[PDB]
């Protein structure tokens, strides 16, 4: 019926309203320092942007943002949350006496109706990899609901992607992938599979932290701005790069991270996930190359990043790369729905 | 269910 | 139709077998030596069981159990697997030369075809608390394959359950809740969610193992015979308990492990979950008492653990215990589909 | 979560 059941199968929808049902999930989110804290500074200190303005809170949760806008002295806020969260967050709009401002409409953003039109809307709509969920979408969505000359917060999005060298990790999923090498587990030959559990476990993006010693050129940059895209542009996202060598070695993948603008009437906010920041729940992500790619400095590596959405709530993700200097290339598929969370 | 990562503590 | 798709929700079944369509997931299991090593024990030592003889693997996975059932000199073996595993088996049957013995029957044991009895089922289907996943249930439905005096492998299942005091995993609960109890995050007072995020912790099973030192009582044994059960057996299970209190301390929930036991002609191989045992990728499981109970050594812990399946291939656990000196009780009611993994 | 993680050596 609606934009987000056409997109979604049902099994992913069940299962991802579900894990933000939990209020030990929705308080992961909320003690994450970095990403709450800079969300707040980015509404009150744009405070003329909510006061006494309409705002629609896109994935409410547990309401915090919501709580932020109405802070700010904004008039009325339209709290969507499609989880039984929204719940909880009628619970807290009463016992802080908000009931006047906070309006929880519970339902998807695509299947709700709004009594009325909007100044601003704010979401938390990223998923690691900036892309993952396909909130994004859900956000984009909601501009329905937007005035003409209305505000987005967050407003655009960068994704920042560079080369990285780490052996240890590279060796770590190899390891784990060659278990299906052994021609006698238990007097069993499993190697027939080796080449399958290679491909799966590279499949796999990598969820943690890394010193950015290992990055091997200056980052690429790929924005996103939220007041103009459509819900269709995200579909199907193609980044190119070339990129400048700064050191020689072996290229084990790329390296991933987001950086969101909140442009205000007062100011822009950043909040960044990069490696050069404060860490956040968000961490950084690696896609590995099942072939590593030997460059030199100065050489260029070029290729695609392409993402494909999926029903999955997810992207199928192909990485193209080579070596211009060799004609050596590297072409690698990522399930960005099946990650490796290996951060400790 | 492989969504969001547990916050740095 | 079938009576696997009548008791499952289908957003389950997407989610549960595509965990197990993963070659890492099976190779979990797999490298579980204690698990892997003691069905080819049983199933090796009892030669006699398998020499010539028609077997069923139901959910064969990878395809290991029927390969140790060629081992031990099968016939013939029908693996029944309803992941997308069901394609790597196949791989593997043909490159160990075993397309003569063994053929891979991709779906649900529940739906497919089977072209003649069996004289024996193998199968492993033990969730955590043996129960969790509703496998044993798919596994006595296979009974319908089985000639009259066929043998199942394992043969019977017996949980375990004994009252403990662990303070510290008590602590942590509230730990963690009174995140809840602050009355400005970010000046939002929380407090009103501190009893639901209370109850939504202590509905988790805790997975993890424990010094045996815990124990408060000899445990109660409940005993599931796979030869003689029906799968309506499983849908409401009740374990009554009268614990003779060896130790005096505050009881803080109750501790569940099990055994299988594979009944041969030549011997019987145990299958051990206990935390007495070398350790499984099962470990234990704890159910904590969100109001602990008083008791001292000689006194009576009596109640009632019902376990009731649902349509998530797990159960609804309602534990009521109290000290019969004192008159003192505790409800407790958990969600067995969402445990906390404490040993990670 | 269905199955946990082997018990590494
Ligand atoms: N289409 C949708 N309609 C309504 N809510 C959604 C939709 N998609 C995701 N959500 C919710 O959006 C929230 C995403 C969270 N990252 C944000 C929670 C909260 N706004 C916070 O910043 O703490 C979750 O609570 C989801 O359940
Ligand atoms: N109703 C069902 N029909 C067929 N296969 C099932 C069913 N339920 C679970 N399974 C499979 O049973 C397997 C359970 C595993 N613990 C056993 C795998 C393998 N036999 C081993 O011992 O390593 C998974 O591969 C599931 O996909």
């Amino acid at each position: 019926r609606s934009v987000f059941s056409e997109r979604t199968e049902e099994s992913s929808a069940v299962q991802y309203f579900q894990f933000y049902g939990y209020l030990s999930q929705q308080q992961n989110m909320m003690q994450d320092y970095v990403r709450t804290g800079t969300y707040q500074r980015a509404i009150l200190q744009n405070h003329t942007d909510f006061k006494d303005k309409i705002v629609l809170d896109v994935g409410c949760g547990s309401g915090i943002l919501s709580f932020f806008a109405a802070q700010a002295g904004a008039r009325k806020i339209y709290a969507v949350e499609a989880s039984t969260m929204a719940q909880h967050a009628e619970v807290l709009v009463k016992s802080n006496n908000l009931t006047d401002r906070i309006v929880v409409i519970p339902g998807k953003v695509e299947e709700v109706s709004l009594p009325e039109q909007v100044d601003i809307i704010i979401s938390e709509p990223m998923g690691y990899m900036l892309f993952n969920e396909r909130m994004l979408e859900s956000y984009l969505h909601a501009k329905k609901y937007l005035k003409p000359s209305g505000n987005m917060f967050p407003t655009i999005g960068d994704v920042h992607l560079a080369p990285f060298t780490d052996e240890q990790l590279y060796m770590e999923q190899f390891t784990k992938a060659n278990f299906w090498y052994q021609p006698s587990f238990h007097g069993v030959d499993l190697s027939a599979l080796r080449g399958a559990a290679v491909d799966e476990y590279f499949r796999q993006p990598v969820v943690d932290t890394f010193d950015i010693r290992i990055l091997m050129a200056k980052s690429v940059k790929y924005t996103v701005n939220f007041l103009e895209a459509k819900e269709g542009d995200l579909h199907r996202i193609e980044i190119p790069f070339k990129f400048h060598m700064l050191h020689s070695g072996l290229v084990h993948g790329l390296a991933f991270w987001f950086d969101v603008a909140f442009i205000g009437s007062i100011m822009t906010v950043w909040l960044s996930t990069a490696p050069t920041e404060p860490l956040t729940h968000w961490y950084q992500v690696r896609c590995l190359f099942q072939s590593p790619l030997f460059a030199k400095a100065g050489d260029t590596l070029s290729g695609t990043c392409l993402l494909i959405a999926n029903k999955r709530q997810s992207y199928d993700i192909s990485i193209v790369a080579q070596v211009d200097q060799t004609g050596s290339k590297s072409s690698n598929l990522l399930d960005l729905k099946n990650p490796f969370f290996r951060y400790t | 269910g492989a969504i969001r990562p547990a916050a740095p503590r």
